[PDB]
């Protein structure tokens, strides 16, 4: 997998060497094709995972993501052509390159055989992200948000560093292939009960768990649209990908060491879903929607039943695409409105007829409408959770009712009701804004036709 | 129409002073002379 | 300085560490340490500002008593073994003295009070020498005697330094002292692995030298001893803003940059030796060091602090360039990580 | 032009010739070392 | 529970714990006598650390 | 560590014994990296000194890309040796002190009985 | 000798306690500092003499020669201080705080 | 008070360039930055990509297994063998701990 | 550039110094016909006559030398100084701070010419004499107390390093007669200036500048009549004995370091940009970024001297 | 190759990429055809099973 990567690196030379006026089209047009080369990995006509080479591999779980990581770079670069079009021609070429490095790094992290290669690349992604959030962040508080995003991930990260070096000594190689075909069975000691927490905690932090998710609402609030898309679509899912490949070892402990997180997540799912119900900042509501719909995932990567896992793989890819779509349209309202407040800007369909159709489809993806991969995902996690304990439906049942309420409230108070009297007149929709959306949903429609590709390792 | 908030004078002020997190007494501390030379003489 | 004097002094400041390293007769190692003490004091008071005399008089007393303690260890050994050099048989107290003494000259842990203060009153230039070409000498003496020193003490001085360095740095706003504090911290990691794998001490030093030497020549390019002063870097010289950003995050352990390797292999070696208690606590507060590094990042790069009108005047005039060493030592430092296996 | 002329306007032609010439000595020694090396390796071992 | 209790406990507390710890460790007179004595204390403790673990 | 080994060359860079090892291919990814590492140093310099970034010092750019690379071949040549000594040393010991590193028989899974924790 | 070697060693520790417990004048310290060099010189000379190790007598003196200059530097700093403050009290050396 | 700029207004890019596509202010760059984005975006990724992904053959073997079952079910049923025997790894191969 | 290599191998300032080689400043009120005297004295001993420091003196100093736009040169107007005293934006303090930076550049350029060529220096008003304008400005409502402290801090940080004027000349004409001198020169901004403000300027010299410098250098007071007679004044300069003053201790090995300072303009005014945030001085990040990101794009300024092709530089690919 | 030297950057990466990914194979070619499930015997005039 060096075509999904080397051609990517070369994007950096192109963003720099290219003309200031033509820099945007060379980069966006080329990474669209970079995504097309990424599609070749999907050709698995057999079960055997595709070990491209010693360090680089792609199995069913990584492949559905590498393609998404390559896909969003085009979109990210199309959603940030407006803001970042007021810059000095060298601030742009830095932002474009920053976005380019994220997927170079993220493509490799999702396509990495050695778990510590994951760690080095895993924690590197913070550098590009922190720059995108802090340097171009509009609000006074991004310095703070950046600190929260760096420390919560970093304090979790050093325990994983110690744990992975620890298993290398215990087993003798951090190669995901071998670690899988070798006998690593923890022994339920008090210490192992700590190892397990060391490995999972760093992944559980960037996958916002109810206890440590305050970093994500603060980060996406002041982050520029491209950073918020990356955090929701690819960055948070780095934590999920890690939990799937790391729990191959630590096989016995999670049977009983998971209860704490599972309950934290399911109760967390309800409270995070509910506070979405009365949050005035739209970007705030989407972020907590992201916490709740990701709290379902940590509760399926821990129950560990075949269906959970691919419920997880289905939902992660699906929610990634949906969340961005929501964060992308939130930005389009923010740029004309100039405020994140949900109460202002009422009635837009009256003035932006189509964006409202995109808003409606994004919300229906947000809630579980049935001919969507989003529902298949939740339906499956719901099933397994029920298997874990029939009572789980109650808590995963209060979340579904709340999820319907906030998803439609975003449509009802942003895209319906009487028009706002006279905010700065809202200029019509650009074709870029609409495509950036179409590019998010057309793939959501196509993937829903053949869900098999994003089903995970389990199935 | 947007101005990512660049730091104003007040945000800058805190970083002055001989200690970032000033203590009740350490608050009295005064930034050392920029020239690295002091006024005392007698 | 009459250029002749400059030569004699500089030769001594350079013959000082070199005799230490080359000789085996400890005595000759002691006088190597003694010269370094004599040569550095003249340069320290070059401005001869009231702050400077204070600096040198502290540096000298701290250095002198430690030098006398190191000599006492050699004198005692001479009577416990006729040899003029530490051996397997050496009384444990004899070696511990040498650790404390040498940990004072290097300024590690509970003897970390002199360094921040002398780093504050000396010029940026002599600051570098006082931080990096004066640590080579004592460390050489320790690295030579590693097989014999105590694992317990070193670790305590190691951990303490890491903490003191980190905590001290958080509050400081003067750059010279932020660096002094960082050096205490890095010096700590170095002395942690000495008993186990000296060869890694020599890596955690070089990398510190290849990181600090560019960082200081950066601080002086604009001769800013204040963060507020380095924050207006964007107006005085915009290009160094990019690398100053990476070098400081490299000084802390963040993974893509070269700075991770020293911490990573030291942790790998300590876990190989089973100190998974000690290594863990060190790595954790090591994370405190990055917080103050990033706070500076914020002021200098990620956020643009307001500047005075006269800054436009300094822009007009051609900026005297930074030596080539900056580049070669900025890149070899910010990004060599892809080449770690051969470094270790 | 400039009221205060640059010190670098016309190239330091020494700095070119020791910069260019030095690099071409590096290669001719480097490439030499490799082929020479390869041989030593081959003869010192079986081939 | 969001905002105050989950921000005062984990994110903010760790902020304060350190802030306070730096304030005590870095509030130093700057006088040499004080500092030096501390060197005295250290020598004493290390002398003991060796002694008791002889 | 590896110092104190019999025959150690007290101050030599790469003992001739390292002749026996294969020479590093000049295009070894690493040496090529050092090259890029170098080009960047050059470009960076131009930038910090405020010169046209790429179109200036085309002589220097060469000195850099060619100094770093030169250094590489001769360094890697050594680091390669050091690692090679490590095996000579390591493998030898495994034998000279055989009992301590005994070959082990691993029972076919048929025989071994790892317990099965059910997920249910 | 074994008995005496103790006295000299404690002399060095009593001189150690002195230099690590300042009080007013610095010249006192530097003076104390020298008390150690004498104790080291005496101990080095004593053992060299009862080990009949003549090859080592060079050291007892090298110790003094280096110690003398060391002290020369120390006093020049001292003179520099009572030229900038004129009272040589370790008390006023606190600008660096 | 210190000197700083007065708030910059955001232009109605739709006032000039009434055909603004949202990519860049000058018109030709805009046209050529959508003529290449709709094309490389939709026309040869959503179309050629979906074509290729649709034609990936027997992805993860699930087109092979619906036949292998059919000949196994064909073979097992006609020869009278159990369709899915109840132990997979044959009991004979296993060497159960004898005592316990 | 000059370095210890050059110092070690010849290139000593001592052997380049001669009787006519001194730093001579002539200071007076807003209108002392000072200009003529200087150029006259200059003509006498061949002294390089430096003109009075200006807003764009630094731009004439650097690169092309064409005058810079006001905002590029710090947005200072002497013109606005006068028509709008005690202005809300404080153009008067910004004018004074830029003026101090300009003379700092001029004095340093003068010292560089003195130690290299050995030709003596006439620079009109000096940094030492600049304070009289600020003293008078604080005496009236022009500047507030802190503003004064900020200038004093910059003065204390940078002025001591440079050696003092060898001799200072004082072309004095009374408070009333300068205002009539002002009345006939044409600019209207110079006209209508406060008589009391002019009172405070010359009073500040007499009270502080001449006595202070009366030991640091040979002050030569001249009344208007002695003035307009460059010959006589020139004669007197050639008459005074350059003995009393700090210049006596400047051995060659001491001059070298001073030379290497003035040789580096970026340092000469290093402390002129100290991060003290008084409101008038502050660029402001958004405005400052635009002003820098605009000044740096001017032809020949994008890159270092010798490397920008716009103005016709060549050989960049080998430099 | 003029004014089009910035359009052939990324494409070239691809080729180089493919050049390496087919070179990695060349290295990892043990068990070329020595695997159990796929150990056919060489068909006449065929050098190796998979290249
Ligand atoms: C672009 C310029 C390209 C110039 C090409 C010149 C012609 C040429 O070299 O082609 C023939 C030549 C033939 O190679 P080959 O030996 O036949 O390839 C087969 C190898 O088996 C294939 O190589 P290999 O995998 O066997 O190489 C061994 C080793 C080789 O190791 C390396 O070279 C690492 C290079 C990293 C780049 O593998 C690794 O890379 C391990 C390290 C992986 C990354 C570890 C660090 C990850 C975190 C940090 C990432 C970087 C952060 C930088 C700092 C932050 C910057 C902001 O191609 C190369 O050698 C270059 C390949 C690309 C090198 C990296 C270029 C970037
Ligand atoms: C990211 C790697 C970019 C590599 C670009 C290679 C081509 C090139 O020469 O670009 C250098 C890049 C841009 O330079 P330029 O085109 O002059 O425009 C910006 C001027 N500051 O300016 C650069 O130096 C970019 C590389 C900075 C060093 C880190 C590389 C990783
Ligand atoms: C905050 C987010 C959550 C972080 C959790 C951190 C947990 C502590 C760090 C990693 C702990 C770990 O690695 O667990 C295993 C280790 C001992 O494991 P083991 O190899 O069995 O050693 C005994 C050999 N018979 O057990 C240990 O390492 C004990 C570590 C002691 C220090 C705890 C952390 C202090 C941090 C300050
Ligand atoms: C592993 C990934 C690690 C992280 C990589 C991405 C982050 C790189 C580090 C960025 C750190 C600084 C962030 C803030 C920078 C602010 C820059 C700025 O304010 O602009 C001015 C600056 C200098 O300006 P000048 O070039 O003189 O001309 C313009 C004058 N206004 O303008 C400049 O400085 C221009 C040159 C900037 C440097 C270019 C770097 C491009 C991005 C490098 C990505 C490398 C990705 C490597 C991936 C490896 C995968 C294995
Ligand atoms: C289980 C989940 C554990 C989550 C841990 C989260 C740690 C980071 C949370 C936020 C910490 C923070 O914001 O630090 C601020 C603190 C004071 O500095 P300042 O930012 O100026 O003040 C703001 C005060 N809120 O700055 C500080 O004083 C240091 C803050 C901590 C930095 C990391 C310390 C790790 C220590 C490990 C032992
Ligand atoms: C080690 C990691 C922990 C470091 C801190 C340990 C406690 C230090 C301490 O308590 O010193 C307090 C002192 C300030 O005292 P004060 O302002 O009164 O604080 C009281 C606030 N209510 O603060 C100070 O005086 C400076 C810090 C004092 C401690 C210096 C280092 C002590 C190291 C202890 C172990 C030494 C082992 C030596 C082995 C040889
Ligand atoms: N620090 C200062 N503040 C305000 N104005 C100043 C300052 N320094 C010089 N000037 C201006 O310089 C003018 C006097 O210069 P002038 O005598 O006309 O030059 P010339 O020497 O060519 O005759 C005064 O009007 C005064 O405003």
């Amino acid at each position: 997998m060096l075509k999904i990567i080397l051609p990517s690196l070369m994007l950096l030379p192109l963003t720099w060497l290219s003309s200031p006026k033509k820099t945007w089209t060379n980069v966006t047009s080329y990474s669209f094709l970079i995504s097309l080369t990424s599609l070749t990995l999907l050709w698995q006509t057999d079960e055997n995972y595709k070990n491209f080479s010693n360090m680089f591999s792609s199995d069913p779980l990584s492949t559905p993501l590498i393609i998404l990581t390559a896909w969003l770079l085009p979109l990210m670069l199309m959603a940030s052509q407006n803001h970042l079009k007021k810059d000095n021609n060298v601030l742009q070429k830095l932002y474009i390159s920053m976005l380019i490095s994220l997927q170079i790094l993220l493509i490799m992290t999702f396509s990495a055989t050695e778990l510590i290669m994951f760690y080095i690349l895993f924690e590197a992604t913070l550098i590009p992200t922190l720059i995108i959030i802090t340097r171009w962040g509009n609000q006074t508080e991004r310095l703070n948000a950046g600190i929260y995003f760096l420390f919560y991930t970093l304090i979790g990260s050093i325990p994983l560093l110690i744990a992975l070096i620890l298993i290398q000594n215990h087993v003798g190689t951090l190669n995901l292939m071998i670690l899988s075909f070798t006998t690593h069975t923890l022994d339920a000691s008090w210490s192992n009960n700590l190892l397990w927490l060391a490995c999972m905690m760093a992944f559980l932090i960037k996958m916002p768990l109810y206890g440590v998710h305050l970093w994500l609402p603060k980060a996406h609030v002041e982050a520029p649209i491209a950073g918020s898309m990356i955090l929701a679509a690819i960055l948070l899912k780095l934590g999920s990908y890690g939990m799937i490949r790391i729990s191959i070892i630590l096989d016995p402990l999670t049977k009983y060491m998971a209860y704490p997180f599972i309950l934290l997540s399911l109760w967390g799912m309800i409270m995070t879903s509910s506070i979405c119900l009365r949050q005035t900042d739209l970007k705030s509501l989407i972020a907590y929607s992201s916490v709740s719909h990701m709290a379902l995932v940590i509760a399926s990567i821990m129950i560990q039943t075949p269906w959970s896992f691919m419920g997880a793989t289905m939902l992660m890819i699906a929610h990634g695409l949906t969340s961005s779509l929501l964060f992308c349209l939130a930005n389009s309202n923010y740029e004309r409105i100039h405020s994140r407040t949900m109460i202002m800007a009422r009635g837009l369909q009256m003035v932006f007829p189509l964006m409202a159709t995109w808003w409606l489809m994004a919300s229906l993806a947000n809630l579980a409408l049935p001919p969507s991969i989003n529902l298949m995902g939740e339906l499956f996690i719901t099933m397994s959770l029920f298997s874990w304990s029939n009572f789980t439906i109650i808590l995963m049942g209060i979340n579904i009712i709340i999820t319907g309420m906030y998803s439609m409230y975003m449509i009802i108070t942003t895209q319906r009701g009487k028009l706002t009297n006279h905010m700065i007149n809202l200029q019509p929709s650009h074709t870029r804004e609409l495509t950036l959306m179409a590019l998010h949903m057309i793939p959501l429609i196509l993937l829903t036709t053949s869900p098999k590709l994003i089903t995970g390792l389990t199935m | 129409g947007a101005r990512q908030w660049q730091p104003d004078i007040e945000w800058a002020e805190q970083f002055s002073g001989a200690v970032m997190y000033p203590s009740k007494e350490t608050a009295h501390w005064k930034p050392p002379p920029w020239n690295d030379v002091d006024i005392l003489k007698e | 300085m009459n250029p002749i004097t400059l030569a004699i002094i500089y030769f001594t400041i350079f013959l000082g560490p070199v005799i230490t390293m080359s000789s085996t007769n400890l005595m000759l190692m002691w006088v190597g340490l003694e010269f370094s003490l004599l040569a550095i004091i003249p340069m320290l008071i070059n401005k001869k500002n009231p702050r400077s005399t204070e600096a040198a008089t502290k540096y000298f007393v701290t250095q002198a008593t430690a030098s006398m303690i190191i000599l006492l260890a050699i004198v005692l050994n001479y009577k416990q073994l006729g040899t003029w050099m530490f051996q397997q048989q050496t009384n444990g107290l004899i070696l511990n003295m040498t650790l404390m003494a040498l940990s004072m000259k290097l300024g590690l842990a509970p003897f970390h009070f002199w360094l921040p203060e002398v780093t504050q009153g000396i010029p940026l230039h002599m600051g570098l020498i006082l931080l990096t070409w004066q640590k080579i000498a004592p460390l050489s003496i320790l690295i030579q005697i590693y097989p014999l020193l105590n694992s317990t003490i070193i670790l305590m001085l190691a951990i303490t330094s890491i903490f003191m360095g980190a905590w001290g740095g958080l509050n400081q706003t003067q750059m010279r002292k932020i660096m002094a504090y960082s050096s205490i911290a890095h010096m700590g990691w170095m002395l942690a692995i000495l008993p186990y794998n000296p060869s890694l001490t020599l890596l955690n030093l070089m990398i510190y030298i290849i990181l600090t030497a560019p960082m200081f020549m950066a601080l002086m390019l604009n001769n800013s001893m204040t963060i507020n002063s380095i924050s207006l870097l964007w107006n005085k010289t915009p290009a160094m803003l990019t690398m100053i950003s990476l070098m400081l995050l490299s000084l802390g352990g963040l993974p893509p940059l070269t700075g991770f390797l020293p911490k990573w292999i030291i942790i790998t070696e300590l876990m190989k030796n089973n100190c998974l208690i000690m290594a863990t606590l060190m790595a954790m507060m090591a994370l405190l060091n990055l917080f103050f590094y990033t706070r500076l990042i914020y002021s200098t790069s990620l956020t643009m602090f307001p500047t005075n009108n006269n800054s436009k005047m300094m822009t007009h005039q051609t900026k005297t360039k930074p030596n080539l060493m900056f580049s070669t030592l900025a890149i070899m430092s910010t990004m060599t990580l892809p080449l770690a296996p051969q470094l270790i | 032009f400039y009221v205060r002329e640059p010190v670098n306007a016309k190239p330091n032609w020494l700095a070119v010739g020791l910069s260019v010439g030095a690099s071409v000595f590096m290669w001719i020694y480097l490439i030499q070392t490799h082929n020479e090396d390869v041989l030593e390796y081959k003869r010192r071992n079986g081939l | 529970l969001d905002l105050i209790w989950l921000e005062k406990t984990i994110p903010k507390s760790t902020s304060t714990l350190h802030t306070n710890m730096t304030t005590l460790t870095t509030n130093q007179k700057g006088l040499i006598k004080l500092y030096f004595m501390s060197f005295l204390i250290n020598i004493i403790l290390i002398i003991i650390l060796y002694s008791i673990n002889l | 560590m590896m110092n104190g080994r019999p025959g150690h060359e007290p101050l030599k860079f790469l003992p001739d014994e390292a002749r026996s090892l294969p020479p590093p291919k000049l295009n070894d990814p690493r040496l090529v990296y050092m090259g890029l590492l170098g080009y960047c140093t050059g470009l960076m310099d131009n930038m910090l000194r405020m010169r046209p970034v790429m179109r200036a010092g085309l002589h220097r750019q060469l000195l850099f890309v060619t100094s770093f690379v030169f250094a590489g071949y001769f360094y890697l040549k050594r680091q390669n040796y050091l690692y090679a000594v490590k095996d000579h040393d390591m493998f030898g010991y495994i034998k000279l002190h055989p009992e301590d590193f005994p070959e082990k028989e691993k029972k076919t899974y048929a025989e071994i009985l790892e317990p099965f924790h059910p997920v249910r | 000798m074994p008995s005496t070697f103790f006295n000299l060693t404690m002399a060095f520790s009593l001189s150690l306690l002195g230099t690590l417990m300042f009080r007013s004048h610095l010249m006192s310290t530097l003076l104390c500092l020298e008390g150690m060099v004498l104790s080291l010189f005496i101990m080095t000379s004593v053992t060299s003499l009862n080990s009949n190790s003549m090859s080592s007598m060079p050291i007892p003196i090298t110790i003094l020669v280096f110690a003398a200059c060391e002290a020369a530097v120390g006093l020049a700093l001292l003179v520099k201080v009572s030229n900038t403050y004129g009272t040589d009290y370790v008390q006023n050396l606190n600008l660096l705080q | 008070q210190w000197q700083e700029d007065p708030e910059p207004e955001d232009e109605n890019v739709y006032a000039k360039n009434p055909d603004f596509h949202g990519y860049d202010s000058d018109p030709v760059v805009d046209v050529w930055n959508m003529r290449a984005v709709f094309f490389f975006g939709f026309s040869i990724v959503l179309v050629f990509g979906t074509t290729f992904v649709a034609y990936v053959p027997d992805y993860r073997m699930q087109e092979w297994a619906r036949r292998e079952a059919e000949r196994l079910v064909k073979y097992r049923e006609v020869n009278g063998l159990p369709i899915m025997e109840s132990n997979y790894f044959d009991p004979s191969k296993i060497q159960l701990p004898e005592d316990d | 550039r000059y370095g210890l290599l050059a110092a070690i191998l010849g290139d000593k300032t001592t052997k380049k110094l001669h009787e006519y080689s001194r730093v001579i400043t002539v200071d007076g009120n807003i209108c002392s016909g000072k200009n003529k005297l200087a150029k006259e004295i200059a003509q006498q001993l061949g002294m390089k006559h430096y003109p009075e420091a200006g807003i764009q003196y630094s731009s004439t100093t650097t690169g092309d030398g064409r005058p810079l736009d006001i905002e590029f040169s710090g947005s200072c107007s002497l013109e606005k100084f006068y028509d709008d005293p005690k202005s809300n934006d404080g153009n008067s303090y910004r004018l004074q701070s830029w003026l101090y930076a300009s003379r700092l550049l001029q004095y340093a350029d003068a010292l560089e010419h003195l130690l290299s060529t050995g030709q003596g220096v006439v620079l009109e008003r000096s940094i030492y004499s600049d304070f009289v304008f600020l003293e008078a400005m604080y005496n009236q409502g022009y500047i507030r107390k802190q503003c004064v402290d900020h200038y004093n801090e910059i003065k204390r940080l940078t002025l001591p390093e440079y050696l003092p004027p060898h001799a200072v000349i004082y072309i004095d004409v009374p408070v009333p007669e300068v205002q009539s001198r002002i009345q006939k020169k044409g600019d209207p901004h110079e006209m209508k200036v406060t008589s009391a403000y002019l009172q405070d300027i010359e009073n500040a010299y007499k009270k502080t500048f001449l006595p202070k410098m009366s030991e640091m250098c040979e002050v030569l007071v001249y009344d208007s009549w002695e003035a307009e007679d460059p010959t006589k004044v020139v004669e007197d300069i050639e008459y005074l004995k350059y003995n009393k003053g700090p210049w006596l201790k400047q051995d060659d090995w001491t001059f070298h370091y001073l030379r290497m300072l003035v040789q580096d303009k970026t340092e000469v005014l290093n402390y002129t940009t100290i991060p003290v945030y008084l409101p008038e001085i502050t660029i402001g990040a958004h405005q400052g970024s635009r002003i820098y990101n605009s000044f740096r794009e001017l032809p020949g300024r994008k890159y270092a001297p010798g490397y920008n092709a716009e103005v016709g530089d060549k050989w960049i690919w080998l430099k | 190759l003029r004014e089009h030297w910035v359009h052939i950057l990324v494409p070239a990466g691809f080729v180089f990429g493919c050049y390496l990914d087919r070179k990695d194979d060349e290295k990892l070619t043990a068990f070329r055809n020595k695997s159990m499930l796929f150990q056919r015997e060489l068909r006449p005039n065929e050098e190796v099973t998979w290249k």
